[PDB]
């Protein structure tokens, strides 16, 4: 049949109250963290790009064209007035969409 | 640059990522607008933003 | 319109299609978050007559566990973040691709693999998959080794050592390797924390608020179809939104994706109007703002990597601009790099851009031809054996391969 | 071509560098926007407060008040808000006589010389 019948136990929640699984990503960083590093070697998080040195570009939400403006009210971004005549009448189901897809404020 | 033409850049009040135009034979220095990939820094600032030049530096 | 997506071919195959010459025939293995692919090296064929298994890196199995559906077929992946963090559904993903590829007779798998990892792999992880791959599938001798310098290995001229910057972009992560004489700089090497995955998300997310009116009829699926077939990166995205403005530019190319039929029926069966949104998803690893990331994206990372450089060695580096991984399939792809380049080396200096004669299986027949090519070496390869006397987080640093650190693992 | 926003401010604030937030309202939008510094220096400096009507050449930030809104006609001019979108590229057409090119460039402020007769 298999390569294997008798695989052994690597260390996953065998039968702890924790997950089936290894330690998440998450976890294997904040472990990773605590070896003797030097300041010069290759980390996996040290691998992380900057932070961005521009101020991000305002687009608009509804169409993606380029924003001049931003509501008072919903915080959605626009671009001409007919997109401000369809953002006021949006649900606020999807005016809490559009910010949680930025990750704006909106929790 | 000389420091004829710093004092220059500085009387023009130029600061980093604004657009200049140089001489450098007469000495001549313009500031033409900030860089308009800094259009963003503020919603509404009291200058002009002009797109990054489309010629020669 | 959309097509459907296949699933369950039948790539059924004897013990095994082992080549003729010395005894050892390896397995060339790639993983990535996408998709997994795997196939015999096919050693003295010139061209590879089948990458075999292309299937998606997602699987199932059953509530009562009697079954696990792990080929094309709610299910589960084994990565987070395109580096694999798993063992339950690692090794019945492993399972089917050597159930699929042929196993000789006996308790192991019959012969040695090059498995393809995580730029950086944190040593835990590569401990973990090399304790899977020796503790249960028993490999001879492994060689751990990058999707994106495989891909550069294949396209380059010929087997000598070369410098560049790999620009590479995967499912759910895109990296900047720059490269000196075979050497990946991992010192100054840099990645953005986004790629396919989260561009697909987010045209998801787009059509779902654009469309409340049919939230089910999309889905994630479909959106791998328009993110690939219909979406281009800008030539300069301010631009290219600016012409998108006008509704006579917008009516000549806004795209009728049709969902399939049973008012003008477009109600519940719309024909998805598409125009800015086939730009914005591929901008998302070029200006990761429009997903609200504050990361520097993949123009600005490669001059912040790039201008770290002494002014006589970024030449010949840019000189090798090399693109590859999944994302890169958008047409545009390279006539946007070499702008946003344009606009940042010196004034009269050259550059070249290159692509990945294929922008995503290169990752596999360069790991095919640089198993083919390294079949024989010692050196090169963790030997079974050395596993005890080294803890399963070590590195044999050949080219196409990360920079190892001597150290340890402490486990029980 | 000219850069020009105009609408009623409808809420304006600041606080201390300055940091400061304006709003403008049209008959057909609304917007909120951040403030940079030099506007800061002449928002304040202008005194504007909400319930005027205002232009603004935003290369300049010159404040071009028009009196107040007639929804705040209650407790100066007023007028009908501004309609359309608040930021407009405008379009100037401008005139200056031969002479007057030749008067602008006599003195360190040769264009007193138009009106003084000093030319």
């Amino acid at each position: 049949k298999d390569p294997n019948f008798v695989h052994s136990g690597h260390g996953g929640a065998v039968a702890g109250k924790k997950n089936r699984t290894w330690k998440n990503l998450k976890q294997i960083l904040a472990s990773e963290r605590a070896l003797p590093w030097q300041l010069n070697d290759p980390n996996y998080f040290s691998i992380d790009a900057p932070p961005s040195f521009k101020p991000a570009k305002k687009y608009s939400d509804v169409s993606g064209l380029l924003a001049n403006y931003t509501d008072p009210q919903s915080k959605l971004r626009f671009s001409t007035i007919e997109e401000f005549s369809y953002i006021r009448r949006l649900p606020s189901d999807v005016v809490t969409g559009y910010l949680a897809l930025r990750k704006a404020t909106s929790i | 640059l000389d420091p004829s033409i710093f004092e220059s850049l500085q009387k023009e009040r130029v600061e980093a990522g604004d657009v200049i135009y140089i001489e450098a034979n007469s000495g001549a220095v313009k500031r033409q607008g900030r860089c308009d990939t800094y259009a963003t820094e503020f919603d509404l600032e009291a200058e002009e933003y002009v797109p990054l030049p489309k010629g020669d530096v | 319109p959309f097509r459907d997506a296949r699933a369950a071919p039948d790539p059924v195959l004897e013990a095994g299609p082992v080549a003729h010459g010395p005894l050892p025939v390896p397995l060339v293995l790639d993983n990535g978050s996408f998709q997994v692919r795997a196939g015999w090296a096919c050693p003295g064929q010139d061209p590879g007559p089948e990458p075999r298994l292309q299937f998606r890196a997602v699987c199932a199995r059953g509530r009562g566990g009697a079954r696990g559906a792990s080929g094309p077929q709610m299910l589960r992946s084994p990565f987070d973040r395109n580096v694999p963090v798993n063992l339950e559904l690692q090794e019945l993903l492993l399972d089917y691709s050597f159930q699929h590829l042929g196993v000789s007779s006996q308790g192991c798998v019959d012969h040695p693999i090059v498995l393809t990892e995580a730029v950086c792999n944190p040593l835990y992880s590569r401990q973990m998959m090399s304790e899977l791959l020796f503790e249960c599938y028993g490999i001879p001798k492994v060689a751990y080794g990058i999707d994106s310098l495989f891909s550069f290995y294949h396209n380059k001229p010929k087997n000598s050592m070369c410098s560049g910057l790999i620009i590479s972009s995967g499912y759910q992560c895109t990296h900047v390797l720059p490269i000196l004489e075979g050497r990946l700089d991992a010192k100054n090497c840099k990645r953005i924390n986004l790629g396919g995955s989260q561009a697909a998300g987010y045209l998801q997310r787009l059509l779902q608020l654009k469309y409340p009116g049919h939230l089910a009829a999309i889905t994630l699926s479909r959106m791998e179809e328009i993110l690939h077939e219909h979406s281009y990166i800008a030539e300069d995205y301010v631009e290219e939104l600016h012409k998108w403005r006008c509704p006579d530019y917008y009516e000549n190319n806004v795209h009728k994706m049709q969902l399939p039929f049973s008012v003008f029926n477009l109600a519940a069966y719309h024909q998805l109007f598409v125009g800015t949104e086939r730009i914005r998803a591929p901008e998302i690893i070029f200006q990761p703002s429009l997903i609200g990331e504050e990361q520097a994206g993949i123009a600005e990372t490669l001059q912040y990597i790039l201008d770290r450089y002494p002014k006589d060695i970024q030449e010949m580096l840019v000189q090798n601009v090399f693109l590859t991984g999944g994302n890169t399939m958008y047409p545009g792809m390279k006539a946007r790099m070499e702008k946003e380049l344009l606009e940042m080396r010196p004034f009269r200096s050259s550059f070249q851009v290159q692509l990945a004669s294929n922008p995503v299986l290169d990752a596999w027949y360069g790991a095919r031809d640089w198993a083919l090519n390294h079949l024989d070496d010692n050196e090169v390869w963790i030997t079974r054996k050395e596993y005890e006397e080294k803890g399963g987080e070590y590195l044999k640093e050949h080219c196409a391969s990360n920079i190892y650190v001597p150290i340890r693992l402490p486990k029980q | 071509e000219t850069e020009i926003i105009e609408g009623e401010v409808v809420e304006i604030q600041i606080d201390r560098s300055k940091v400061g937030k304006l709003t403008l309202k049209t008959t057909e939008m609304e917007t909120i926007y951040d403030l940079g510094t030099k506007m800061i220096e002449s928002l304040t400096k202008d005194k504007v407060q909400a319930g005027d009507v205002i232009t603004i050449d935003k290369a300049t930030g010159k404040i071009s008040k028009l009196g107040r809104s007639f929804t705040r006609a209650r407790d100066t001019k007023f007028v009908q808000c501004p309609d359309g979108e608040l930021q407009k590229r405008k379009e100037v057409v401008h005139t200056v006589s031969l002479h007057e090119i030749d008067v602008i460039n006599s003195r360190t402020q040769g264009f007193l010389a138009l009106f003084s007769g000093d030319t």
